[PDB]
């Protein structure tokens, strides 16, 4: 009834959605193979229904090299997925903005839109598109910019929520990803309507500290990261007492056209041997979504202020000490809203407890909060990027890769004046306003 | 998917060349007859990339190894491990360019090149999705020098849309192998400027005392030289060839390590080096191979980096690791040594990881450094060549076969533009 | 059905169809005693094309081997493989015609010609349904000019709505083997021109450069270069002797090949030939199969296309294969090759498949091209015949045996006007 598809583009959109279909294959009781062993339907809104008992995915699995994706297809989940569906090219993109946006990723966009219609026209009642992709690679960055100039034009106005990668400060492995984060940001600011900011800098130490672990793979960063994208879509699944739908976010966290970079945030995390003796109580696990120390973004929210904010409980939740326990919130001087906000939190209640995976990390719970806060603390982020971007294009370095490959360097002023005003703008509004 | 052709010139090619797919055919379980002998089913899923399927399950090397004087593949041809190359590629001439430019240029080299074009463009075809071309030869030599750079404008010329590289093994400052080195690397330095992407300069003392202080050797031969060269040189394919969690290829690497068109002259490296001996007192883990890798005695090009700065630099690790511990490190590396690092590049490292381990070894690296010490290279033949040009010394066998004055003063002032923009970048703010 | 009558003419006539019925013998599981051998049936569905019945099981070829020197008759029966012809169709004379077209064509021709039209008439009323006939020669020598020409006029005349296909050793351009070549070689030429169908012209001097180069053979002989031609005319023939997907026969082949009546001068070629240490190297493919068969070097006849333009192009394959692949490839090849493909013959290739390999090979192919680079033969024929004519030299001895200077003035003007407007309708647009 309520349909909504789902497209990974380049690596790090593979990789999290290779662990975030293994988590909607457990929650609904799914076998890896397609067939089957609140619910009474559930898995309709993302699991397409065959002739048979077998469910496929709503997915859309693109990339330029092939690598990655015959490790999907030879993988344990390989009888799910659609064939058809797995589209793959001949070379990557190279962590090149020009090769995966003009002229390598130009082969293969009419392929893609293809399955997305044949999909769209399949469903009745499509929602909206969520895009997995990262922000400092090739065809994660260059290629997922040319879906929403098309997707935006076929279908006009449908929610395009996005789960990027932001380039942390300090650790990062590619060289050019300033050149490539600050042009794909200029051309995605106009199709997208909210993008939530992961950071894999921050995601390191709340699994070192909370979860008590050493040897934190990629698996285990991919593994938490889908735990928030299944939380937001929970109540489309699931019953509630309070539900909230895919539109809710659009017009409760967006004040205006522009400011549309919320942050997730999720709670409780904590290792199996210190669940024991936690009570994890609705009222602390509130708190403790709030700390600093537990944003998923490498940034303080006490330098800015919350704009607004989105809480979504599930489980063994009563609506009473949910409202007590945010009341407080607001009382402590730690956090601070604007003024323009007089009223800045939406409640969200399911009814469903959140999932565990076999040999996950994380310990099994009856409570869990998913927040999701649009602070104006992120403008410092843009400006860390914008300094880099500065530094490079000031000696031109790099440059001639974009230039020979389908580029004018007079698109790398236009990309730089952009996020200029929009950083200025991300300051002027959340300064105080006079009278 | 995604094949290259290798392409080895000279006589240090052929030698190198004929330990580095000893490497290949072992890290795929590939006997010396040529078929396949293996157990796990990963190292048959991407061999297209250097093997070719034959009739009956037979794999043989796209190689394609040309010399112009027969001794050395007699070598390889009558040697073992020589039953799996293809015949036809087996081109060689009668007699040696004789450490001669001209000789391996105009004269001789001209007569051979009309015949490998012929067996490179029927690779091809053949090949599915062509990647790039890898060529191995010497800036020294005659044949290596002179006619490996011909073969090198002649593709450039008919597939412009490719990334080749060239593992050179450039001349040492304390010994010369031959006595008119300046003369031919500066002519060849000249021409592997305009058309290459990047190149591997190696020196050879340089793995004399790699091969004395850290590997405790005392009579090192060309066999346990060509070796270790080998390790580097399987290290940097091995992201495309294999599954890993962070991968990269041949055109990811010269996009990040190569900011200017002229700037592509590298320094590789290789991580860990231990005897046979103290390798049970080391606790093989990636704090310790990071260490190893940045310090200036185990570097393959004779050139101390605190002379210089990196302007960029990669690390293609290998084996299983955690990326916490990568990247933990590598911010370490920079933020405690920030002296030899440039300013207007913030966050100059690349960083891929592998899953697959080298054989007999839990984990291992390398090590490729765009760095400004190889400067202090360049400088120095550019000051032998002066010194023997003024007299006109030996340069009377090069104009006798086609050269001439003109060509040599264009190829040295060529040359030196090259080292003065090297340096006004290393002090640029 | 379809039965096709064989003849031959001098020493290279019967070599080239002794080895020629070697070859069918084999491809026909046929003993050399004169009795079938062999397992499957399908070799027996249609064996009466070249062979006969005979009582007792037994099957004799219908080739008529003939020449005026008895020593090749001799030697053919004498060796092995001469239990099986029939010894009425051994005809011979007593002396040789000595490299004179006036003797082989007005001196034993007379009583040799009456002698072969008794026996040919014998065995063409004996066929049932008559397809065409086979003659092989040599365009060089005496008697194989003179009476093959003569033959050829004669059954032209008896059977003017027949098919007759002829391959003739034309000469060399480099070695002559005799001194007057031009004079026997202009009138045959002519003749041929006159009055008959289609030509498969053939030389030495290639494939003794195919046998060296690409064979990789040290000493080619007339054994293997007799082989090679018979493989080339089994390959042709089986289209109709054996069934396929995509039948051709003779009659489709002069058809789709012969444009003009003047035009059917073609040249034939044969792949794949790999040399016997470097035949397990290879993937038997119809892209490389292609790959070979479209290169000048793998042409029997000493004509570079590159000087010209292909007029019609045939390919009939063997073995199994995929008419997606054939036809693609076939595409992809005119495509990619279009500069000389004549503009105004738009689908200009031909493409026949049969099902049965040849012995011992997976998939074969023979090609078979009517270009305009014979006119480069024509033109130096015609240029060595002009200067010996204009200098008078071996004339004599034409005349003294009945011919006269009026003859050879009539032959060189019609070299000359074919000539012209081969090279007229190269340059047409
Ligand atoms: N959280 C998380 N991030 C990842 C993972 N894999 C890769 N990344 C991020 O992706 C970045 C690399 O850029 P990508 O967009 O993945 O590059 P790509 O998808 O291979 O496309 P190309 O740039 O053309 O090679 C790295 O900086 C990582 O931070 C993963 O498994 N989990
Ligand atoms: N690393 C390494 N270098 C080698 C080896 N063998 C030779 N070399 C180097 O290669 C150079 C030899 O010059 P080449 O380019 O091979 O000359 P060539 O192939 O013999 O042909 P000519 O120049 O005509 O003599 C020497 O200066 C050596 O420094 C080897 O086994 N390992
Ligand atoms: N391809 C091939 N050509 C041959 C072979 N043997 C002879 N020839 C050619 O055939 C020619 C022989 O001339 P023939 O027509 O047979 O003359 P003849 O039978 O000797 O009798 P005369 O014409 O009187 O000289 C020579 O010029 C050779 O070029 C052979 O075994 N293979
Ligand atoms: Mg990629
Ligand atoms: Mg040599
Ligand atoms: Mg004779």
């Amino acid at each position: 009834m309520r349909e909504c598809i789902s497209i990974h583009v380049g690596q790090a959109g593979v990789q999290i959605g290779n662990a975030c279909w293994e988590l909607y294959c457990l929650e609904h009781g799914i076998q890896p193979d397609g067939q089957m062993p609140h619910h009474h339907d559930s898995f309709n809104t993302f699991f397409s229904e065959t002739g048979a008992g077998k469910h496929v995915p709503r997915a859309v699995f693109v990339d330029l090299e092939p690598t990655v994706i015959d490790e999907v297809r030879t993988g344990t989940y390989r009888q799910l997925f659609h064939p058809e569906q797995l589209i793959t090219g001949k070379e990557d993109a190279a962590n090149n903005y020009a090769r995966g946006h003009y002229t390598i990723g130009k082969e293969i966009i009419d392929l893609v839109l293809d399955r997305i219609r044949k999909l769209a026209d399949q469903c009745t009642g499509l929602q909206g598109f969520l895009v997995f992709h990262s922000f400092g690679g090739g065809t994660g960055s260059g290629f997922t910019s040319l879906l929403m100039e098309r997707l935006s034009v076929d279908y006009g106005k449908k929610s395009k929520l996005e789960f990027s990668i932001y380039p942390a400060p300090q650790v990062s492995t590619a060289v050019v990803e300033p050149y490539n984060s600050i042009l794909t940001t200029h051309t995605t600011l106009e199709h997208s309507d909210c993008a939530f900011m992961v950071d894999n800098e921050a995601i390191y130490d709340i699994c070192r500290r909370n979860l008590d672990i050493e040897r934190p793979t990629y698996t285990n960063l991919n593994r938490l990261i889908s735990q928030i994208v299944s939380s937001i879509t929970a109540s489309l699944r699931f019953d509630g007492a309070l539900n909230v739908d895919l539109t809710n976010f659009q017009t409760n966290l967006v004040p205006y056209p522009r400011i549309h970079f919320p942050l997730a945030t999720y709670a409780p995390v904590i290792s199996a041997e210190k669940a024991y003796h936690e009570q994890l109580s609705v009222a602390e696990i509130t708190n403790a979504c709030f700390e600093p120390a537990n944003q998923m973004v490498k940034c303080d929210p006490r330098h800015g202020k919350y704009m607004a904010c989105c809480l979504l409980y599930r489980g063994d939740v009563v609506p009473k000490d949910v409202n007590a326990a945010i009341a407080t919130i607001k009382t402590k001087r730690s956090i601070q809203f604007v003024d323009w906000c007089p009223t800045g939190f939406k409640v969200g209640i399911n009814y469903q407890p959140p999932t565990v995976v076999p040999g996950g990390d994380l310990a099994k719970v009856q409570r869990a909060v998913c927040m999701l806060s649009n602070t104006t603390a992120i403008a410092e982020a843009w400006a860390r990027l914008d300094h880099k971007f500065d530094l490079m294009y000031a000696k031109r370095a790099f440059v001639h890769w974009y230039v020979g490959e389908g580029m004018e360097e007079g698109e790398f002023s236009e990309a730089r004046e952009d996020m200029a005003a929009l950083e200025k703008d991300y300051e002027e509004v959340g300064v105080d306003s006079v009278e | 998917m995604r094949e290259i052709v290798h392409i080895q010139a000279g006589q240090c090619g052929n030698q190198i060349g004929a330990k580095f797919w000893e490497v290949i055919s072992d890290e795929h379980g590939i006997d010396p007859s040529g078929n396949y002998v293996g157990d796990s089913d990963l190292q048959l899923e991407r061999i297209s990339v250097y093997y070719n399927e034959a009739s009956s399950h037979k794999y043989v090397p796209r190689a394609i190894l040309v010399d112009l004087e027969p001794g050395t593949m007699d070598s390889v041809r009558s040697g073992a491990f020589g039953h799996l190359f293809r015949p036809d590629n087996f081109i060689f001439g009668q007699s040696g360019a004789g450490n001669n430019w001209a000789k391996g240029h105009y004269t001789e080299g001209a007569e051979l090149v009309d015949s490998v074009l012929d067996v490179v463009r029927k690779e091809c075809e053949n090949c599915d999705c062509l990647q790039g071309f890898q060529l191995t030869h010497s800036l020294g030599g005659g044949t290596g020098s002179g006619m490996g750079t011909l073969l090198i404008s002649k593709v450039r010329e008919e597939y412009p849309d490719r990334i080749m590289n060239t593992f050179s093994v450039v001349p040492s400052p304390k010994v010369s192998d031959t006595v008119v080195e300046p003369y031919n690397a500066t002519l060849s330095i000249h021409q592997l400027v305009e058309n290459t992407d990047e190149t591997y300069c190696i020196d050879n003392e340089a793995l004399y005392d790699i091969c004395f202080r850290t590997l405790k050797l005392a009579t090192p031969t060309y066999g346990d030289l060509n070796h270790l060269v080998s390790a580097t040189m399987s290290g940097v394919t091995t992201s495309l060839r294999f599954p890993g969690q962070l991968n990269a290829d041949l055109r990811k690497l010269a996009v990040n390590m190569v900011p200017f068109p002229r700037l592509h002259f590298f320094m590789p490296g290789f991580a860990p080096l231990t005897a046979r001996g103290s390798q049970q007192y080391r606790a093989l883990t990636v704090p310790e191979l990071t260490q190893q890798m940045f310090d200036a005695k185990n570097m393959m090009a004779a050139c101390d980096p605190r002379h210089g700065r990196y302007l960029t630099v990669a690390t293609v690790f290998r084996g299983r690791m955690s990326m916490k511990e990568v990247d933990e490190q590598m911010l370490a590396i920079q933020s405690k040594n920030s002296s030899y690092f440039v300013e207007w590049i913030p966050n100059n490292v690349k960083v891929a990881v592998c899953d697959i381990p080298p054989r007999g070894l839990k984990m291992s690296s390398t090590f490729i450094g765009n760095s400004t010490a190889i400067q202090e290279l360049f400088k120095r033949i550019s000051e032998q060549f002066t010194a023997m040009f003024r007299r006109k010394a030996f340069l009377h066998w090069y104009t006798g076969e086609g050269m001439d004055e003109m060509e040599f003063t264009e190829a040295e002032s060529n040359m030196n533009d090259l080292v003065s923009e090297y340096q006004q970048y290393q002090d640029a703010t």
